[PDB]
C-alpha cells in the first residue's frame, strides 16, 4: 500500500490550510484513515480519523476544533487558523492492527517570513579529501543535497540547518580518493522544492 | 488520555548486545474483548514511524524476531536480542485501546563502539562568495566517537567567540560515529584583514588539540 503525501506547505497565521492523503495499493474503503502530529524534536500526537465507506469521523478532543477530516481515492485534512504551534509534521495512516502504512508527512511551516532560494558555495581546500556545499539563506526549510545526482552516497554527511538571522544554513559533504579530485569532478546539486530552485555547483580546486 | 511513559530516555548499547525499553500505561490496556492493544515503532531520522509489534508481542510483516514484546496491563518490555548498527532511531510504544490513540515519548537507542578522532578539514570562502562580500570559513570534524567534542576558531592566535554556527549530525547507521560543521561568519573586509584562520578541536582522543589551520 502507499499513501502519497504533500511534502511541505508555508502557511501566513491565521490562514487556513488543506493537506491531502492519496491511498493506493489497497481498498480505500476498507479501512479508517488517521491523522498524526509530529514536532520536531516532540512524541507523536493522534488527531483523528474518517471511515471511506461512508464519512463517519471521529477526533481528538484538542484537534476538534483544528481539524476537519473528509475524502474522496484521497482523503484530506484541514487545519484552521493556525499559528507557529502548529509548525509541524502530519501525516494520514492507516493503523489497524498488521495494516500499518504511513505518509511520508507534510511538514507544515505557518510562518509570515518570505520564501528565499539558497546561495550555494563550494567548499574545495592525505588518501581521501573532503569536499563540501555551502547552502545558505533560504526558507522555508527542505532543501536536498546530492552529490553526482546521488550516485555518490558512501562517504556523504549530511548537516542539519540552523537559523542565522531569520534564514536556514546547511551543509554537506562528500570524502572521494585523492588521485580522484580533480581528475574526475564531483559536483553538489541543491533542491530546494519551496521556491521551485535547482542549482548544481561543480568542485574545483 | 491514557499516559505511556517509556525507560530510559536514552540507551547507549553496544552491537551485539542485548537492549530492554519498557513502557507503562497509567491504565490498563485491556480491552473489554480481551486484547491488549499495546505496539511499537521504530522511527529511522527522516522517516516516518514503522511498526514492529502490535499487540504486545506480534510482529509485523518482515521484522525478524531479535524484536520481541512482553508485558501486561500496565507493564511492557520490547527487547532487542542482538542489537545491530540498523537498530539505531528512536523506539516509541503506544496504545489503541483507549480513545483517543496515545504514544509514549521516545527512547533513542545510542550504539556504543570504541573511540575514534574526528578527521578535520579547513576551506576558505570561496571566490563566489567573497564576491559577494561574505566570508564564511568552514571545518568539518568527522567521524568521531564519543560525540562530546569541543570546537574553537582562532583569527591570528585571537580566539573567535561570536559568529560561529555548529551542527552535529545524527549517530552514523554504518559506522556509529559523529560529524559536525563549525562555520565562522565575517564579512569580506574582517576577513582580508588577517593571515591564518585556525579550527581547534579538544576531544577524548587526543590531550593536545587536533589542530587545522590556514594562512591566506
Ligand atoms: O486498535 C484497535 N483498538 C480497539 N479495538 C480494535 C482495534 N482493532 C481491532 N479492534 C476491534 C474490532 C473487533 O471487533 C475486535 C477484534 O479484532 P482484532 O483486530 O482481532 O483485535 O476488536
Ligand atoms: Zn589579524
Amino acid at each position: 500500500v502507499q499513501l502519497q503525501q504533500s511534502g511541505a506547505e508555508l502557511v501566513k497565521p491565521g490562514a487556513s490550510v488543506k493537506l491531502s492523503c492519496k491511498a493506493s495499493g489497497y481498498t480505500f474503503t476498507s479501512y479508517w484513515m488517521q491523522w498524526v502530529k509530529q514536532r520536531p524534536g516532540q512524541g507523536l500526537e493522534w488527531i483523528g480519523e474518517i471511515d471511506p465507506s461512508d464519512s463517519y469521523t471521529n477526533y481528538n478532543q484538542k484537534f476538534k476544533g483544528k481539524a476537519t477530516l473528509t475524502v474522496d481515492s484521497t482523503a484530506y485534512m484541514q487545519l484552521s487558523s493556525l499559528t507557529s504551534e502548529d509548525s509541524a509534521v502530519y501525516y494520514c495512516a492507516n493503523l489497524r492492527g498488521y495494516f500499518d502504512y504511513w505518509g511520508q508527512g507534510t511538514t507544515l511551516t505557518v510562518s509570515s517570513a518570505k520564501t528565499t532560494p539558497p546561495s550555494v558555495y563550494p567548499l574545495a581546500p592525505g588518501s581521501s579529501v573532503t569536499l563540501g556545499c555551502l547552502v545558505k539563506g533560504y526558507f522555508p526549510e527542505s532543501v536536498t543535497v546530492t552529490w553526482n545526482s546521488g550516485s555518490l552516497s558512501s562517504s556523504v554527511h549530511t548537516f542539519p540547518a540552523l537559523l542565522q538571522s531569520g534564514l536556514y544554513t546547511m551543509s554537506s559533504s562528500v570524502t572521494v580518493p585523492s588521485s580522484t579530485w580533480p581528475s574526475q569532478t564531483v559536483t553538489c546539486s541543491v533542491a530546494h522544492p519551496a521556491s521551485s530552485t535547482t542549482v548544481d555547483k561543480k568542485l574545483e580546486p | 488520555d491514557v499516559v505511556m511513559t517509556q525507560t530510559p530516555l536514552s540507551l547507549p548499547v553496544s552491537l551485539g548486545d542485548q537492549a530492554s525499553i519498557s513502557c507503562r500505561s497509567s491504565q490498563s490496556l485491556v480491552h473489554s474483548n480481551g486484547n491488549t492493544y499495546l505496539h511499537w515503532y521504530l522511527q529511522k531520522p527522516g522517516q516516518s514511524p514503522k511498526l514492529l509489534i502490535y499487540k504486545v508481542s506480534n510482529r509485523f510483516s518482515g521484522v525478524p524476531d531479535r524484536f520481541s514484546g512482553s508485558g501486561s496491563g500496565t507493564d511492557f518490555t520490547l527487547k532487542i536480542s542482538r542489537v545491530e548498527a540498523e537498530d539505531l532511531g528512536v523506539y516509541f510504544c503506544s496504545q489503541s485501546t483507549h480513545v483517543p490513540r496515545t504514544f509514549g515519548g521516545g527512547t533513542k537507542l545510542e550504539i556504543k563502539r570504541a573511540d575514534a578522532a574526528p578527521t578535520v578539514s579547513i576551506f576558505p570562502p570561496s571566490s563566489e562568495q567573497l564576491t559577494s562580500g561574505g566570508a564564511s570559513v568552514v571545518c568539518f570534524l568527522n567521524n568521531f566517537y564519543p560525540k562530546d567534542i569541543n570546537v574553537k576558531w582562532k583569527i591570528d592566535g585571537k580566539e573567535r567567540q561570536n559568529g560561529v554556527l555548529n551542527s552535529w549530525t545524527d549517530q552514523n547507521s554504518k559506522d556509529s560515529t559523529y560529524s559536525m560543521s563549525s562555520t565562522l561568519t565575517l564579512t569580506k573586509d574582517e576577513y582580508e584583514r588577517h593571515n591564518s584562520y585556525t579550527c581547534e578541536a579538544t576531544h577524548k582522543t587526543s590531550t593536545s588539540p587536533i589542530v587545522k589551520s590556514f594562512n591566506r
